[PDB]
């Protein structure tokens, strides 16, 4: 059951290559694609991520997407940069200009069959294609734009194939351009529609970790990343090792969307501990269970107890108690039961997976689908209608051939989205 | 901390108990619906036990035993009485009593009717009641389930007042089948004289609402203990321990212990208490009589305190540990 | 003689199937090549264990069974087991993607493409029977293929085989080994749908095994193979009779007159006694009278609930080792002056015993000690609805909102077959009401 | 409290005690339903392709 990743522009390709480094680092695969592993749970479920080619090497099912080529000239250059498929780059040279109009309407129109064509070629390839992953940024122009045009003619031409994005959310606080409000409200409707699984990612919840928790007193994109990429890894444990629970994208999906608009999720990673004497101490599972479901151990800067949660996954790994790890998960259900939502009966669901990732003897992930992320989306359209009411910076969109319309609509969009997670946080049984 | 969810919001002794669980601070009230609670205050009618004790990870205990209602219907306490042979059709404390349908052995009450009066044996039954001496008004007031049963008419009588009375006694049974009799009962007294041909029945809201005498002879014709077993060494040369108290607990292990098999929640995957009221009547001779079994009893304003703390200890407390008011009748 | 045939459907029928068949060939000295040194008719015969294999004329015990799975993944660790010469490729069905825990995939969307090839091949296993009497169907209720092409298979097996018995081994969902959030939808649509056509169904509650896995094998967490283990030895308690000589529920249709007087109330509870750690040297050896009452805890029976508060209306007592008629006798007799078992009006008190000399086999290296006699009761007692008024809250409770509803609908399944299968279940609850007070 | 119908053999035995005595669719039927489910499959396909023509 293969996967085909994607990943657009600037912030995609920079998280997508974090992403590859670690999880090739989990299987045992070297940056040449050959593996010197120990173990054959590392090679069990293998071809989920890579295809092998000629003589056993391992080679990432991925394609990097880009309309100017200096981020991936830097990934082509990095650390794991030559076990791409080079065919697999596609990029153009004009760029996006942090324009979702460039990147989905004009310049992203002409590069995105390229796209297509090789996302064919991968998908051809596959005996069993369970869907896509996609990595992106909202507040930019490719991987808003292009990545959101993408993911429709992926739709259009896989209809009953999983779409699985990990989206990163702008924040006033860590941010490029004004402009990211726009982009994100414009991409926000496209995954309504078009994806089945988003896991909302906010550069506002990372910085803050990275400066609050780690102590890092001048975060930097790269240390954002970081956290991105061992979440990302967490969060795909259960599809990349044997497993029982959320084992392909599809019965995560039925797991995880009881309403098929809200299946925009908060992802989570413990432990999360300042670099020092303090980072070899043990965990416990007790801690751990604890640390997971801390607010500030989340990624979306939204509280969740704020909301409450439709479903939740939490995969642990490590060599653990698994018994005390049902005994914590069950515990935290049975003390603040207030937070789940009591109509949708057995809605925590934990995994375990005996590899612990890079750096750690045991952590665990965290994956809600809780209604507090409307927090998330009303503070995007609070910024939106900022600028929006004085059409401030629009002449960029205009001038790229769309109409103040399609913003209005935008907008609407949105906030039916928002009270429509607020339905929900209120409905009891 | 400890969960729990009350769902009958009319039970007066319950809603101490939470008040009492809640000011603890080790206990949390959850919604009504929620399945994640450790103690269940179960509603009085058609409680979901089949839903009790498969939540992984939580304890879960309710305040009623299922199959309990056999020993707190008018009905099935007759049959069950009549049927066990640990109880015997020749049970020495309980009244004569039959089971009649409206619209059975109705048969078979007129055969012992047939044989009481013939030999003027004296021929007075009781049943929204009425007692009457012959059995055409008996019969014929029920076609519009009831029993009918020997009504004692050679009652205990308080001096002075010639009063009749009964005798309510609280039982705690734990999830070990520990049966602990309250050690405070109460006499609901009638204030009208003792007439032998509204005094006749001690209903506590009958006797406030019918009553003439209503509250002369004790606060709410409601005798305590400590003045009963007073009157009964003045007047009767005895004591409440010797000339009743011994029935009454013969009485309530025999009616607990028949039934214990069938509803004993020893080895289940969800644990049961239960509060009861048993009634009793006392005759000249001293000797005790049941009158009928409570499963939803409250409890004496005076003693609401005392009792609903004793709840919490013996019954709640002994399974949900935080960080004797009971006579312990033994098997 | 008259052929079984058991038909295993996704990764729960699958892997439970694996362990019966396993546990079979030990009991009938049937080696992993397919050989049967005691079988001293080589290429044929009628005897009862012809019920279950058929035979090559090489010798070789062919089960006579299908797998049908909509994965690879599960089937093709039986193409490689301990067994796999046992088995001939046209025997295991796989698809390429399951049903993602949703009957409507099951039964619509996947179902439709593959159960004409199921069909073809539970007919090459049929033309090879003098008297197919019936099959024996294993199947979960909580995942998308075990709930949804279980009730499209049945439904055909009903037209191709209208004669025949269908009796069903199926699990129902415990939230401690669950993988899917919806699985009491999945369990109300396929046992609506296979109601009518099922004979007799043993549930099997996976809280029931785990917690006797937990309590009497001291396992602290138990994996399917625990569990499965433990379930083989109920259901090889349960074929017993097909398989070896007796006189008791010799064929598929004795079941049903002995155990079902009422065509919907088809689900006995069976109890099994004793589940004795095998980690244990030495333990007292369990008298007739005290494993016959522990068939009457609740802590032992596949689906805990009480039948104190309920009826019983037929009971039959299976036991397997040293056992005689009248230690039998002599342990009912105790036990009815004991405990509260209650008959319907209309059914007389009783109880049909049937006694195998051989006692329980158990897996080498398995969890379960060998024991000198064991017991399993199936009773088709009102208490079992307890079982079905828990799935029935549940979906009450995600119905309410359309929780997940969505994922069905998109299959083709219409909002209306909910709400039908749900009032059919209300139907049952309330059968249940009237026969149990 | 009597033993009925003992039927004993080399393998074990058999018998019934006694305490108290007492006091569909066809084929195209299902052919029907399946392939209106898949014309339901198949509208909400062609609708989504509709809006994605759009
Ligand atoms: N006792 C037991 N239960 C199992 C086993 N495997 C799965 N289950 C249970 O079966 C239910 C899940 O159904 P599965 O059989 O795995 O699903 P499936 O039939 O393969 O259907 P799909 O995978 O959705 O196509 C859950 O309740 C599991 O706990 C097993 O080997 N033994
Ligand atoms: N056989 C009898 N002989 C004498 N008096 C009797 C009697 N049976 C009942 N009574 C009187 O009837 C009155 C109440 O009737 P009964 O106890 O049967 O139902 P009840 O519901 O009123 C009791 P409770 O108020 O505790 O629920 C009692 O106080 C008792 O004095
Ligand atoms: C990653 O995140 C942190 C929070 C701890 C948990 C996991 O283990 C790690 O090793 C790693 C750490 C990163 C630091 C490296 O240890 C060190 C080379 C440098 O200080 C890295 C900078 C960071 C911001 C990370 C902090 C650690 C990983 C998910
Ligand atoms: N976490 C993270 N966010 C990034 C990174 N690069 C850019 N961003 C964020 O992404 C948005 C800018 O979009 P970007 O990807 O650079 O534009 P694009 O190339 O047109 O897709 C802003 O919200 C930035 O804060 C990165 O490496 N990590
Ligand atoms: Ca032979
Ligand atoms: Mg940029
Ligand atoms: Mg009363
Ligand atoms: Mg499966």
């Amino acid at each position: 059951r293969e996967i085909v990743h994607i990943q657009a522009g600037q912030c995609g390709n920079q998280i997508g290559a974090k992403f590859w480094e670690v999880i090739s680092d989990e299987h045992g695969i070297d940056p040449t694609g050959s593996y010197h592993g120990d173990s054959d749970l590392q090679l069990e479920r293998i071809n989920v991520y890579y295809n092998e080619a000629t003589g056993n090497k391992y080679v990432p099912r991925a394609i990097l997407v880009d309309l100017e080529p200096g981020t991936m000239d830097s990934v082509r250059s990095g650390p794991f940069g030559q076990i791409f498929r080079p065919d697999n780059f596609v990029f153009g040279q004009s760029g996006a200009g942090n324009n979702w109009a460039k990147g989905h309407y004009t310049e992203g129109a002409e590069l995105v069959d390229s796209v297509l064509d090789v996302v064919r070629k991968e998908s051809e390839s596959c005996d069993c294609l369970q869907g896509f992953q996609l990595t992106h940024s909202l507040g930019g122009g490719t991987g808003s734009g292009m990545g959101t045009l993408l993911i429709s003619k992926i739709r259009e031409e896989y209809p009953d194939r999983i779409m699985n994005t990990f989206s990163v959310m702008p924040s006033p606080k860590v941010s490029d351009t004004v402009v990211e409000p726009y982009n994100a409200t414009l991409s926000v409707h496209q995954l309504v529609e078009n994806t089945d699984e988003t896991y909302c990612i906010d550069n506002e919840a990372l910085y803050d970790i990275c400066f609050r928790t780690l102590k890092l007193t001048t975060p930097t994109y790269g240390d954002l990343n970081h956290l991105v990429s061992a979440t990302m890894s967490g969060v795909t444990t259960c599809l990349r090792f044997p497993g029982q629970l959320n084992a392909d994208l599809r019965k995560l999906a039925v797991n995880m969307v009881p309403f098929p608009r809200l299946h925009f999720f908060m992802p989570g990673f413990a432990p999360l501990t300042s670099r020092g004497s303090q980072q070899y101490r043990a965990l416990t599972v007790p801690e751990l269970t604890q640390q997971m479901f801390d607010s500030k151990n989340m990624m979306a800067a939204c509280d969740p107890r704020h909301g409450r949660y439709l479903t939740v996954a939490a995969i642990f790994r490590g060599r653990m108690s698994m018994k005390e790890v049902d005994e914590q998960m069950l515990n935290v259900q049975n003390k603040n039961s207030s937070y789940f939502v009591e109509w949708i009966p057995n809605n925590v669901k934990t995994a375990v997976c005996d590899i612990p990732p890079r750096g750690l003897k045991m952590s665990a992930t965290f994956i809600g689908n809780s209604t507090a992320i409307q927090e998330l989306f009303k503070r995007i359209s609070e910024q939106f209608t900022a600028m929006f009411r004085r059409k401030a910076f629009l002449h960029w969109y205009t001038g790229e051939g769309m109409d103040e319309m399609e913003f209005t609509e935008a907008e609407s969009n949105m906030n039916d989205l928002v009270s429509e997670y607020q339905q929900y946080q209120d409905a009891t049984a | 901390m400890y969960t729990f969810v009350v769902r009958d919001e009319n039970s007066s002794v319950y809603a101490e108990v939470s008040r009492l669980l809640l000011a603890t601070g080790q206990w949390k009230r959850l919604r009504k619906d929620n399945p994640r609670f450790n103690l269940m205050l179960g509603e009085r009618n058609r409680l979901p036990f089949g839903r009790l004790g498969h939540e992984p990870g939580l304890v879960q205990l309710v305040n009623y035993y299922r199959g309990a209602d056999k020993l707190c219907r008018k009905a099935s306490l007759v049959k069950l009485i009549k049927t066990s042979p640990e109880l015997s059709e020749s049970c020495t404390w309980f009244p004569e009593s039959y089971v009649i349908y409206p619209t059975d052995e109705r048969e078979v009450f007129l055969a012992a009717y047939n044989r009481r009066r013939e030999g003027r044996e004296g021929n007075v039954w009781i049943a929204g009641i009425l007692i009457s001496s012959e059995a055409s008004e008996l019969l014929d007031f029920i076609d519009e389930v009831h029993v009918i049963q020997k009504y004692l008419e050679k009652p205990l009588l308080l001096e002075p007042g010639h009063r009749k009375f009964d005798i309510r006694s609280w039982v705690l049974v734990d999830h070990l089948y520990n049966i602990y009799l309250y050690r405070e009962g109460v006499l609901r007294t009638s204030s009208e004289p003792y007439n032998s041909a509204t005094c006749h029945l001690t209903n506590h809201c009958i006797q406030k609402e019918y009553s003439k005498n209503y509250g002369r002879y004790e606060e709410g014709n409601e005798m305590f203990f400590e003045e009963f077993n007073q009157y009964l060494m003045d007047a009767l040369n005895t004591t409440l321990e010797n000339s009743i108290l011994l029935q009454i607990k013969h009485i309530i292990r025999s009616c607990l212990m028949c039934i214990e098999p069938a509803i004993s929640t020893k080895h289940l995957h969800y644990q049961s208490f239960q509060l009861f009221g048993f009634d009793f009547m006392v005759d000249e001779e001293l000797k005790v009589w049941l009158i009928e079994v409570n499963g939803a009893p409250a409890c004496a304003q005076k003693l609401y305190a005392e009792l609903c703390q004793g709840i919490v200890d013996v019954a709640i407390s002994s399974v949900f540990p935080l960080a004797s008011i009971f006579i312990k009748l033994h098997h | 003689m008259r052929e079984c045939i058991s038909i295993h459907v996704g990764q729960a029928g699958v892997q439970i199937g694996n362990a019966c068949w396993e546990l079979y060939c030990l009991e009938h000295g049937i080696q992993p090549d397919g050989q049967m040194p005691s079988d001293k008719t080589i290429g044929g015969g009628d005897d009862s264990f012809n019920t279950f294999f058929s035979e090559t004329g090489a010798g070789k015990h062919v089960p006579r069974a299908v797998f049908v799975d909509l994965e690879p993944t599960v089937i093709d660790e039986v193409r490689t087991g301990t067994y796999r010469q046992l088995f001939h490729p046209e025997q295991l069905i796989t698809g390429k993607e399951d049903a993602a825990n949703n009957y409507a995939r099951g039964h619509y969307t996947i179902g439709k493409e593959i159960i004409d090839l199921v069909l073809d091949r539970i007919r090459k296993l049929a033309d090879q029977c003098t008297g197919l009497q019936g099959f024996l169907v294993f199947h979960s209720f909580g995942g998308g293929t075990g709930s949804g092409f279980t009730s499209l298979l049945m439904e055909r097996l009903s037209v191709d085989y209208g004669k025949k018995s269908k009796l069903e081994f199926s699990i129902y969902p415990a939230p401690q080994v669950s993988t899917a959030v919806v699985e009491p939808y999945n369990s109300i649509l396929t046992t609506h749908t296979t109601l009518e056509h099922s004979d007799c169904a043993f549930m099997v509650d996976n809280e029931a095994i785990y917690d006797i896995c937990r309590r009497n094998l001291d396992i602290e967490r138990p994996t399917y193979t625990n569990l499965n283990r433990l379930i083989s030895q109920i259901v090889s308690s349960i074929t017993a009779s097909l398989r070896f000589d007796g006189a008791l529920n010799v064929d598929l249709t004795e079941f049903q007159t002995n155990l079902v007087p009422y065509p919907r109330i088809h689900f006995p509870l069976a109890t099994y006694a004793p589940v004795i750690s095998a980690e244990k040297a030495y333990h007292e050896q369990l008298s007739v009278a005290e494993i016959t009452n522990a068939c009457f805890e609740p802590a032992n029976q596949m689906v805990k609930c009480d039948p104190r508060h309920g009826k019983y209306m037929a009971c039959c007592l299976l036991y397997r080792g040293d056992v005689v008629p009248k230690d039998v006798n002599a342990a009912i007799a105790t036990i009815k002056t004991k405990r509260s078992i209650q008959f319907v009006d209309w059914c007389p008190t009783g109880f049909k015993v049937g006694i195998n000399y051989q006692p329980p086999t158990v897996v080498p290296g398995g969890d379960l000690a060998k024991v000198q006699r064991a017991v399993c009761m199936l009773s088709n007692t009102t208490a079992i609805a307890e079982a079905w008024a828990r799935l029935d809250h549940k979906f009450d409770l995600m119905y309410a909102k359309r929780a997940f509803v969505h994922w069905y609908v998109g299959e083709g399944m219409e909002e209306g077959e909910f709400s039908e299968a749900r009032e059919d279940m209300a139907a049952l609850e309330k059968d249940y009401e009237e026969v149990g007070v | 409290m009597e033993v009925i119908e003992l039927n004993k053999c080399t393998s074990g035995q058999s018998f019934e005690v006694i305490l108290k005595p007492p006091s569909d669719p066809s084929l195209e039927e299902i052919q029907k339903k399946l392939e209106a489910a898949e014309e339901r499959r198949k509208y909400q396909e062609a609708e989504l392709l509709k809006h994605l023509a759009e």
